[PDB]
């Protein structure tokens, strides 16, 4: 997708990364495992939810139908009531797809942007003292050890 | 030692449609169409519809004979008519602005049915002979309860003056009527006269109703046609008429009590014992989905309407196989 | 030694929104909404509106002796009427094809009022003797002043045979009535004959009225009802008028001049003496914004009416804290 | 936002940059200050113009409500044309609220990338000589003077 | 040595719009929006539309003489009529909601015209005589083929009850008429009778005619005034007419065979010998595009209108100077 | 634009890459030339093809003007009509330019990231034993020969 991270230079997701939608996997001589970034996911919570009712409050001023009815010698006005019911609801049903297709499109755009910003984060921050795979993934120069480990996620590292 | 980022997978297989592309399998969704109902037509917020079952809105207001099941009907949530009601007009004719009635009726939820030109009364014209075979009641031939077809009296037409004032605080619906008779000796038998009137006056209304004769198919085996007409009678106001042969009289009118939020909605289906916050003409809606594709004429607290199959909003991510 | 890559930031305080984010802190911003008025009614560039006050379409159109500041008015840009004009047909009764002659006059600027039937005519009928106590003007019983009412000479009601031709360049706006009494021996008092019609023909028109009598609720005292009707004469053509009673006729009709744009606007604001070239029922606007949420009724160069309470872009980048 | 680098890896904006929407901060021996980019700053400014003019020209065309005047027994034509009217004036400002919102998102992005775009372009020219911050900044190896600094800005380094 | 990445130019002009950027150069583009058409009018599908030419709609089916073109017409694709056609209504008068049957005749492709009341026969009344110098055919006095114009014989005008059966599956259009002659002894002199009537029934139409006398405009040359009515008659119905005077009564009605889908567009093309699958009033489209912005009304398998000059997706990329 | 590849830090496009939207350009002592990268211009052409297929769908249920008439006395419900035939065709008319306008944007945007993750997908191999130069190109430490070369382009490099 646009900003490459996402099934691009990242192969595929993590069934176990479970307790997030964006985190850390490392991999040292104490062992292994899997540690979400709390910050980022809540971010795309918010953003997410904000969109999703966004969406649902713009289209809650949609075009009622109204019963109205004509006898055998009013048929221009009952075809003309009957062309604009239906004029309206194509012109709904458009906007809410549309609106559907297109902001599908952002939210995982967006996610994709998260993760290469994740990313980037973590780049910045090793610098020099990592070798940077080319797959997501940072080998380190010195031993890292859990707690080491943590100033990545942490932030403060180095 | 090594440290990676990524992003989460789950075992989810809902699909989103984009621009690009179609059916992207993602790891959370939101799906905002409502798809489901439950097939049956139910009270509105407890309040029970008015369901005409075989009457039409003309043959239920008029009183025909066959729709007795409406004579006292309580305050409705909406009504509830056939496409094709059989119970209409059991003697042939017209409904002089039937539709417009039809949509004034739509914002009306209580009718209260008064008595305000007594059967007993007419002591010049004959009140209990004007019955038809084509609108029985028990194997007899009867009439519309709610208007009385006067027949002249000792082979006498005299002329009519009666008036009615509306006492009521509230806004009074009126139906009256005139037969059209099918030829000459038609005209004397029902009435001496030859040349009829009705004329009638409110503040507003100035009408003058003259009989046309003429030959015309039979329906349900009758030649003679009977035309309705109504008026919205004010508060104060009163109603003037005078005929002399072709009156179809008021005996009872509709006090409009509440003035509601209201529709006719057309359906086939019957009373299904149930209640909801949002009916269709094909059944009710219990959702929180701001959208639906059941049907477009709905009332109550309802999603909105579009002709879509399918409206997914992806959440989550794109789920990695 | 240092070089860093950055951005501005200020002490705006101005927020906008988007789909995921409301109140986003911006460095600049514009606003597309307008949402002020001035509360007046003005001239439309240059161009004064006609302003009804307490008179009808139908009370100024007839002339309603009430509405005497209307005897000759100048090209105007848009009329305004209040919801409920007080001085409105003050005879009591209907104006036939009233809001298709309201649609006619929303394209009309200018009306020059000339003279088509003199009231020192009608030698055969009295002229001088239609008035009512309804329609007052100086504590005395007069009428609509472009209508005469025509009453009988010496008991005598000979039928009219009066015809006018159009040699003016320009449309003619035609109105006459006719007067329904309440019984036979107002008909007869009024116009000795029983049986009556106005028949009226030009090379479009076949019509032909006749009263319609009968007893109805005194409306500002009076039971008798008129019912006013109008054409538009097409130049070269000519109306003619065939009357033997109840006939109200033409004095004065109406040259369409100007074929402008305009609107009818329901207001109850007054003049304001001042310019504006985008007018609301509201008040007036002045604004170079495309948007505004003031009213859906505009005439003039206006902004696009939406029912938003807030509309504004960014331009400059998230302000940061 | 998408692009990462305003409130992302540039923590916050500049009061003391007046001149311009983007521009660089130099610090060394003879002092500091700020210089604004003008050729991204211009191109900014064009593209939010011809955003703005594009969208009230694709909104000079909406729907215009005509007085229209009915009797007692006209009401369903009244009732027709109210929900016409109203039908057009809900769609219209649907169309405005929301043109509004997604291209705001639109605009904040823009911004962002520009200046993702110019601090790529002084990392690249930069390479090798300059420690990278992660924090917008280019800490030089070498003494950088303020012709130097010039060069930076300029494009023509090294 | 040195690999590099980048990106395809080449030497194409073509341009696209954006939000941000007016003219952008682009690699590749799909024009989206037909703007050529072939100004003609064609058979849509292999079917011939039904031109007018100089002929209305109403003329056409009355069988106004001048219209001898169209006395027997194959299935159409769709209906063409001027503007402004000159050969309508013969004789000055109205045809009673033709709006309402030009709309009916929108759905229909097919009519078969069959005779249902036979010219020779009105032994009682004149046949042959019931023609105006205003309705000319090689150069004498005819009238609408459709229709007979009944004249009294031997300064008799007895009552007329004739009546006629729908025998067919098919629905039938029935035209009829009423004269209106412009004063009292043309009244006698076409009709001995002083009062007339001309009534009309079906099983749901109630009709009752009478002729309105008045002086009026020569409409090229004729005070006098033609008034049609129609009806749809349903099948196994019948129609019941009685008249003592100024009836204009059916010769010819038009079953209704095709109920196929159609239009009466609005042109001043004639016919252009060719064939199309989408058909406007200006001209025909042969195109894949999605919009086209000819003109709105269209027939057949058509591209969206809309109301752009320009309609251009980017497809490739922004190319390179 | 947006991803600062295209007309950004690479200058401009190629006359000479004729078989595809994005590929490589090659020197060594071999000689020199151009071949487009097939995966990333084929899923272009497909979300290319795809969002035409799209656009058109949507729209193919458009609102149709149907002729109607009136006499001289329903001018009130003839100007109805007109107003509403009108007011669905400004409505579908706008719809129409918005979508050309906004997705042709996000079609140009595609294609620069489209060229920006090609070209980080050749960095993140490449790593050290190259020298990024700035302008779209890497200059080898190591002499480069087709074989090679053609690693680069397979991503199976080193
Ligand atoms: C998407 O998947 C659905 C299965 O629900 C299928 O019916 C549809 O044809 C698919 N569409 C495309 C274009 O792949
Ligand atoms: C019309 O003719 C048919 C054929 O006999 C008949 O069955 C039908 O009843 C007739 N219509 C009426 C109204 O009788
Ligand atoms: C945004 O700020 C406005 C202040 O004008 C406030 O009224 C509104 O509630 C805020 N909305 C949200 C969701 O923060
Ligand atoms: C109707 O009756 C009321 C009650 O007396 C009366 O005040 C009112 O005037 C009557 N209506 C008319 C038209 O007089
Ligand atoms: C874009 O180019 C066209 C040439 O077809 C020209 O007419 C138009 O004025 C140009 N628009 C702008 C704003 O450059
Ligand atoms: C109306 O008067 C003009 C002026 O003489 C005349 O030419 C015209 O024919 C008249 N109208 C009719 C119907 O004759």
């Amino acid at each position: 997708g646009l900003f490459g991270a996402i099934a691009g230079f990242i192969e595929g997701g993590w069934q176990g990364m479970v307790d997030g939608w964006y985190g850390y996997h490392h991999s040292n001589e104490q062992g292994s495992g899997y540690a979400a970034d709390k910050e980022s996911t809540q971010k795309a919570i918010d953003g997410v939810t904000n969109k999703v009712n966004s969406i649902i409050d713009k289209m809650n001023t949609q075009f009622e139908a109204v019963g109205r009815e004509f006898n055998n010698l009013e048929r221009r006005i009952e075809n003309l009531n009957k062309k604009m019911e239906d004029g309206f609801l194509d012109v709904w049903t458009y906007n809410a797809e549309l609106l559907v297709l297109m902001e599908n499109e952002r939210t995982l755009d967006f996610h994709d942007s998260n993760v290469k910003n994740l990313y980037d984060k973590v780049r910045l921050q090793l610098r020099d003292n990592a070798k940077e795979l080319g797959n997501g993934c940072f080998e380190f120069y010195h031993k890292c050890d859990n707690e080491c480990m943590e100033s990545v996620r942490n932030g403060t590292y180095d | 030692d090594q440290i990676c980022i990524g992003y989460h997978a789950n075992n989810s297989t809902e699909q989103v449609d984009t621009i690009m592309e179609k059916n992207v399998t993602v790891t959370h969704a939101q799906d905002i169409l409502e798809k489901k109902h439950n097939g049956k037509l139910c009270d509105l917020d407890g309040v029970k519809p008015l369901i005409l079952r075989d009457c039409s809105v003309a043959g239920w207001l008029l009183g025909n004979p066959m729709c007795d099941e409406f004579i006292n009907v309580p305050e409705w949530s909406y009504i509830v008519e056939k496409a094709n009601p059989v119970n209409d007009l059991c003697y042939p004719g017209d409904f002089n602005d039937y539709e417009e009635l039809k949509h004034l009726l739509s914002r009306i939820n209580h009718f209260e049915k008064i008595q305000i030109i007594p059967k007993s009364s007419w002591s010049s014209h004959e009140a209990s002979l004007g019955v038809s075979s084509v609108c029985p009641y028990q194997g007899k031939s009867s009439f519309f309860r709610n208007v009385v077809w006067l027949i002249k009296k000792n082979s006498t037409y005299p002329t009519i003056k009666r008036s009615y004032n509306n006492t009521n605080q509230e806004d009074l619906l009126v139906l009256w009527g005139i037969h059209h008779p099918n030829d000459a000796a038609e005209q004397t038998k029902l009435y001496q006269n030859p040349t009829t009137y009705i004329s009638v006056g409110t503040s507003t209304l100035n009408q003058r109703l003259v009989p046309r004769i003429a030959t015309r198919s039979k329906v349900n085996g009758q030649s003679g046609r009977m035309e309705f007409f109504w008026t919205i009678l004010k508060p104060n106001d009163a109603i003037n008429f005078e005929s002399n042969g072709n009156f179809i009289a008021p005996e009872y009118a509709y006090k409009i009590v509440k003035k509601g939020d209201s529709t006719i909605m057309k359906s086939e289906l019957e009373y299904g014992n149930c209640n909801t916050k949002c009916q269709t003409p094909m059944g009710a809606i219990n959702s929180s989905m701001p959208f639906h594709n059941i049907h477009p004429l709905t009332i109550g607290e309802c999603p909105k309407y579009v002709k879509s199959n399918r409206l997914v909003l992806a959440t989550g991510l794109r789920n990695s196989p």
